[PDB]
């Protein structure tokens, strides 16, 4: 199957040129809002923890699967592990407000406790590069304080993803790179 | 549409559970895929 | 009992026959794969008898005595060099056995196709009739015959690293001449594959 | 391909499955799978490489005890070449229509 | 009732040969979905344990019926006794993934903790004996991870199995194995 | 089919409970003990 | 002029392509011959091509210079095998020769498919035309491509003692480089079996 290189229109050539016949797909694991979808730890600080995707670890299957889009939208989900009384609050609130009751608050019940947390920031769309190092102020999710948080975990829900980006794996030195799999 | 294995209604309205989306006035990317030539260019011979 | 088995353009005959056993299944599951891509495709010339020798089965034999042989085995036909010329390939196995004394011998042989067979345990022998088989009883038959399909956890395999089945020759009564009949008792096997298909061209040696 | 209009090459991409050491010279990589095009009007070709298995799927990472790839190896061979020398063939990878990816798994990296 | 043998065809010979009558049978707790729903006891290793069903002691009820089939499919339900947060991790992933909270993690909820897990493998069904001692390492459901784990239990859900394999007894040394049975 | 004695329906979804199951294109062991002869072989006397 | 050509399941791709000739007819004979019994089968994995090399044709080389190539040749693929697995052996031959100067080279070629090729005289080739052929001139086309059917005087030959193809390239015009234009032309043939049909087969080495 010959064509312009140039064009950059996709050409997807099938086995069934040379006399192979094409099989049957099921994609659901590659799915964005499937893939996207489950908890990835972050470390915490003490007591106040911005709600950021960003803090995720790049090398992570959530942190990088997020980073390989430009604008991406999503509700969360958080996981907390914490002394005292887990307070949060909404984006762009000052800090001061962390310290009152009467903003949404979880007493503190073992093991851990699970929020969900709607999507809240002013723009459309958030993004997880832009042009202006720094992310701007307005792209979080709000802040949480407690006495002391243990862990921290985010869970993406309906996430939306827009204008992909490199995604780049280990590089070998020899010519595959080796792990040890599981194995009886 | 993400993971989720209930098979019974959600106890809280959608409107809490999630945020509520509103409207103004794989989409792109599937489409693109979607048009890909599987063709021969040239002519085929046996 | 009169039986002609034609495979390819090689056949057998056997007067004496109890019939054909058919294990696990009369018919081949589905052939054309997702794996493969639909790049398989079926070899017809393949498929044929070869033979080849067992043992002497002898009154020395006690019970237990059982002859391990795995298939696929050492072929110089066509069907050898599929093996070295296709990195995937399936089939079944159509088994034949046949000992020749006369009708005055005594014992019997029960022969089966073992799938995955591996160091089996000298009381795991009494329950072998789990797997397909027929009795070789010299009062009655000379021939034992069975017919199997291919079974795996792949859809296609490489023969180099996994041997499906093993045919297993077991002495369940010992030889008795009895003046009368064959000294000892020379077992013979004619094999032919079925429904062979294959994948996956190697390059050459040059 | 990337060369000047005066020059023109002609290439073999082919599939090696696994099992046997993969060719060195194209008339040992003939007996493959393979395809074979030239340089022209159009500047590029599209190959797809089939997924061809025991098991209907195959692991992404590589196992530390594996010696030799279990999925073989892709084998592109220069045929001949009019005055292409020094010029260059770029090369581009991407999903086909079949091509299917699942069991998310967070292996740090 | 007589037959040739050699045929190997089934041959049931009933009572109303002699003139009994045959009478009505309830086999379902012979029913293999049935029999093999349940769970048993694994010994554990102290943090990383590979899910495999052939760790079952072989003597055991849900050991002893799994290894009579060449060829067996089902799904995984474990029960686990563990300290801290157990991480379970599916098939083929490498063994440094066990580490990260993102991977289906189960925070410390006493007295144990109970998952239900799918049939991960790629093999289209898995096998009990292989002929190529060892099993290839692409058997098994994954992995587990804590800070130790104290009790590890299987329980096969949906259960199928093919081609059956010799099934052994005690063998007595007198003419009878006599146990003590349950008696007031 | 199992050992299952919930007379309601699970709360989570069959696809998340199990894996779905796909198809392409007691069977064997049942099939061939319901063939067993239990007739006699020889004409039958008194 | 882009033509695409496939047999089995490789191809070849011309940009420069003056089309195909068919020699002394468009399609096979009567394959099924009283003389074989109807024992012949046809082989479907042998039609493909593969790539010989012929010769450098150079400026030194005047009018005249020619190059015999006789089929089938020794062959390492499936085809070769055939020849030694069967004692009869038919097929017609799809050829295409391939020499890639730039288009600032001149000189020409003749490539044609001689039937019962012995010791063509000097002045016989000349009259060369009158076998298939088609012209390879660097000012035009890269490729030569020629179909020819099965002929003998046997319906089935046995090509140990018999060859009925030769493969000849003839040097019609002599190379000019004119500074612009390769200075040697590679001349390579991509050549692939057809309709191969075979009967009685030999016993093994074994």
């Amino acid at each position: 199957t010959t064509s312009t290189g140039e064009s950059a229109d996709p050409v997807t050539a099938t086995v069934e040129n040379y006399g192979g016949e094409t099989q049957v797909q099921r994609r659901h694991h590659t799915d964005v809002s499937f893939i996207l979808d489950r908890f990835v730890k972050v470390t915490p600080k003490d007591s106040i923890n911005v709600l950021d995707l960003m803090q995720t670890p790049s090398h992570t299957l959530v942190g990088a699967l997020l980073r390989t889009a430009t604008y991406y939208f999503a509700d969360l989900e958080v996981a907390v592990k914490h002394k005292g009384d887990l307070t949060w609050v909404p984006n762009g609130a000052p800090v001061a407000a962390l310290d009152n009751t009467t903003n949404p608050t979880a007493y503190h019940k073992a093991p851990l406790t699970r929020l969900a947390l709607p999507y809240t920031a002013p723009h459309r769309v958030l993004a997880t590069v832009y042009n202006g190092r720094p992310l701007p102020t307005s792209f979080n999710y709000g802040a949480i304080k407690a006495t002391r948080v243990t862990e921290l975990l985010y869970r993406m829900k309906r996430a939306e993803t827009y204008c992909p980006r490199p995604l780049l794996a280990v590089h070998p030195s020899a010519a595959r790179h080796k792990q040890k799999i599981v194995a009886p | 549409s993400g993971n989720t294995g209930s098979i019974i209604n959600n106890y809280y309205m959608q409107q809490y559970q999630n945020s509520m989306d509103t409207q103004l006035g794989n989409d792109w990317f599937s489409k693109l895929a979607s048009s890909a030539f599987s063709g021969l260019f040239g002519a085929l011979l046996a | 009992r009169i039986l002609t088995t034609r495979n390819g353009h090689t056949t057998s005959t056997t007067q004496s026959s109890v019939g054909i056993t058919h294990g696990y299944a009369t018919a081949e599951d589905f052939v054309n794969g997702p794996n493969t891509s639909g790049l398989e495709t079926r070899v017809v010339q393949a498929e044929r008898f070869f033979k080849t020798h067992l043992f002497d089965w002898v009154t020395s034999d006690p019970f237990g005595r059982y002859y391990l042989l795995e298939l696929p085995t050492d072929h110089k036909g066509v069907y050898g060099s599929l093996t070295d010329s296709y990195a995937y390939m399936r089939n079944g196995w159509d088994v034949e056995v046949t000992a020749v004394g006369n009708q005055f011998n005594g014992g019997c042989l029960l022969v089966a196709m073992v799938p995955e067979l591996c160091s089996i345990e000298q009381r795991e022998l009494f329950q072998l009739t789990l797997f397909p088989h027929q009795f070789i009883n010299p009062r009655t038959n000379m021939t034992a015959h069975i017919k199997v399909p291919f079974v795996g956890v792949n859809r296609y395999d490489q023969y180099k690293v996994h041997k499906p089945w093993t045919l297993v020759v077991m002495v369940v009564a010992p030889l008795t001449v009895n003046t009368e009949g064959a000294p000892q008792i020379k077992v013979y096997a004619n094999i032919a594959p079925t429904n062979v298909h294959v994948a996956g061209e190697f390059p050459s040696k040059e | 391909f990337t060369g000047p209009t005066d020059a023109k090459a002609r290439y073999m991409i082919a599939y090696a499955p696994p099992g046997m050491e993969p060719p060195k010279t194209p008339e040992a990589a003939a007996h493959c799978i393979h395809a074979e095009w030239d340089t022209g009007l159009n500047s590029k070709f599209t190959f797809s490489i089939p997924y061809l298995s025991a098991a209907d799927y195959a692991y992404t990472a590589s196992d530390a005890a594996e010696t030799t790839n279990v999925q073989g190896w892709v084998c592109l061979f220069q045929i001949t070449h009019g005055k292409a020398e020094g010029d260059a063939l770029v090369v581009l990878a991407s999903a086909g229509k079949d091509f299917e990816l699942r069991l998310p798994v967070d292996a740090r990296q």
